């Protein structure tokens, strides 16, 4: 049994657009200074003439809030707001699928228990990156209990997602 | 209100394997 | 005998509405890169209809400004300043008790003495966080003496402390 | 299009030495 | 057999001029928490009479985007954007050669397999900037597989590159 | 044999006003992620009422710029800017030594040799900060040859220094 | 004015336990 | 002009102790 969401969701959160992912915790230990990082894998070619094949960039996840510093002890779901500069920014439902691209995820921290330091790697492909939907809760706040069901851990339901660009939903938002 | 993370400091707890 | 803060105090610090805990230290050591880092768990329904039970968001404790990056010789008080920023900018006295949320602390540090890493995780619920008090002082200065009363280490008093939201005391200071 | 990363988390590879 | 770019390339990427140069990767593993800095070295005397030989600087490799925070699997091209607030913005392709000055560039990160910690430095004097010119790619993605060839590792050719001074591109730019 | 400035300096670097002050190198080794970061202690009563003996605040180094991030392979003069948010702003030559404050100075990094993280800790009273002067260099450029002189590690010469305060010269500079 | 750190680096002390 | 840092990463040097 494994700890790092398969798919990734994109939909609305408070009326921003977000791409968002779930991340596994250790049964065994805490992990300290754990940070979630993202990089965006995608070849392009600069219309200055030079083609660059798997060129990376960053993609936010907290850095300037600090936000990407967790503190896991329960599966924690990573959203990504997609603003101006996203490299999503542009992208819409149906223009999704069709992008050739990639997106890996890291983590990194340093086990308690075990006293070594970790890094789980894994990535999402344009075809594993679901447009209109949102992660199926797992942590029940029973009658003087949190609990969480990790048999819907990778669970995800559809909502109701407008296939327009982030761009475009913030130029009618103008209108 | 039940406590996400008690004051010494250990979580609450899940149930998986 | 323990080192960190039982409650936590919010009061006035020139003008701004603070939110206030102590941080203790390390009899047989000093930590290293030693790092202050403050959550908040609280669940929350986006209006967009996904319900967030437990989501965490970060709590400014000086890391724009570096100030959370702590040297750790003696006790410690941690000072967030509620701004419009802050999770807390439009929680008044009477609105605090009805709170359905807590306050996650992470202390993280590499030992000298011992050579390994450390993490120190504390929280404070509704009913722990205490508004118009301020932290009794643990620090005289002698004559050529620097001293600490541990005794005194939790020890609050009550001081005079509108009871407003961060916010509103901001409308008023307009006017 | 072939993936950069594999899930599990190995990459894909060179030719050196 | 080594893994760091040798010459340093100055050239367009998208309008703007940037100074480029490789990075190379580990055989034997992956490396945690690797991050890429760069520092000015270059004296130079203060109007105000003090005379700082060997003042050293930092340079935008990526810190505030965290773009400087590497997922190394593969040799990547680490990227200057030539700035108002580059050291270089004021040096032209026939200003380049004449100037007293030098590159160093230091990579750090934790390694995976051998659990120790490695910084890799070197450097670039004025000489062995090459203005006008950018890395041969060394990926290829064949069909269903991508692959290296560190025997074009350092391998660098000429392209067309305006002989101006980064802050004279962009003063022709606004007119 | 030691390796850390004993005095620090105040004097013009290009127009501006700057607390200055030498860090030392190991011989023995290269410190790897090596950080210089400097803390203000000095006690201050809010005009709440509220009196904090030996409340600490952090002072600008060079964290928003990367440039507190050192490549020590030989002696350092880290130079503080005096700015709108520096705790030195209002002072001048005649008020520094009516001051009743202290700078620590902190530097951490992981030894290459040793294989074990490092942290030398240092201050500097009202008494120890020397306004007019400047540190004497310590590296000579020999024919094909740079070299230090660690006799001349801790030497302070006098130069010509205005006695006002870094908020007053910037007053005069307007008009 | 006493110091709060002394300039080889150890600190001034306090009394508990 | 010579240089600060070399190639191979090694520096250039002091006299003490
Ligand atoms: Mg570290």
């Amino acid at each position: 049994t494994l700890v790092f969401s398969t798919h990734a969701v994109i939909s609305m959160r408070d009326g921003k657009l977000c791409l968002m992912f779930r991340v596994g915790d250790l049964r065994n230990s805490h992990i300290v200074e754990a940070s979630i990082r993202a990089k965006l894998i995608k070849s392009k070619q600069t219309s200055e003439g030079e083609f660059i094949p798997l060129n990376q960039t960053d993609i936010n996840v907290g850095y300037y809030t600090g936000d990407d510093r967790l503190f896991l002890v329960s599966p924690l779901i990573i959203s990504h707001e997609i603003n101006q500069q996203s490299p999503f920014w542009e992208i819409s439902k149906a223009q999704l699928p069709k992008e050739e691209l990639e997106i890996v995820v890291i983590l990194e921290g340093m086990v308690e228990a075990t006293g070594m330091t970790c890094q789980a790697r894994s990535s999402y492909i344009t075809s594993e990156i679901l447009w209109g939907y949102r992660f199926t809760p797992v942590l029940t706040l029973e009658d003087g209990f949190y609990e969480v069901d990790y048999n819907s851990f990778h669970e995800t339901y559809e909502t109701s997602t407008p296939s327009l660009s982030a761009k475009e939903l913030a130029e009618l938002a103008n209108r | 209100i039940q406590r996400y993370v008690r004051k010494d400091g250990k979580c609450n707890v899940h149930h998986g394997n």
